[PDB]
């Protein structure tokens, strides 16, 4: 009983997911997307940065997809996944809903 | 790879699954019931000698 309480609490000791761009390329629990059409996945498409075009091939390959059409569904999408999917956009409009009910 | 589901980085400690099982609860039960049905099978010899 004693040694199975320890291993617990070491797993989310590891404190995840920590705040970065790599850590959301090294896991796959947690997917992300970007939106489907403009400046922000045409981004990691001619990116040659090797943390970026590892986000690229994965959302372009990434199934079920992680893309939306609109801005609405992303925010609506990260809220009903439990914390299972991230969305990635303007750091503009993410300061707006973080103050948003 | 790259268009692999499974990705290369999904078998690359990807989660740290983590619950405790019954799995083999048996083994300690798997040796008193022995000693519980043994202890009684010492037992009914001392209540008569």
């Amino acid at each position: 009983y004693t040694a199975n309480l320890a291993a617990f609490l070491t797993v989310e000791r590891m404190v995840s997911p920590i705040e970065s761009a790599e850590d959301l390329s090294k896991q796959t629990e947690i997917a992300y997307g970007t939106l489907d059409s403009g400046s922000t996945k045409e981004f990691f498409r001619r990116s040659k940065i090797a943390v970026f075009d590892k986000m690229w091939t994965y959302m372009r390959s990434a199934e079920p997809s992680v893309f939306v059409r609109t801005t609405a569904e992303g925010v609506a999408r990260v809220r009903k996944s439990k914390g299972k999917y991230a969305y990635l956009l303007e750091s503009t409009m993410n300061e707006y809903i973080e103050q948003r009910k | 790879y790259d268009k692999g589901e499974c990705g290369a980085k999904d078998s690359g400690s990807k989660e740290k699954t983590s619950a405790l099982s019954l799995s083999n609860v048996a083994g300690v039960f798997y040796i008193l019931v022995g000693g519980l049905g043994l202890a009684m099978l010492v037992a009914l010899i001392e209540f008569c000698y």
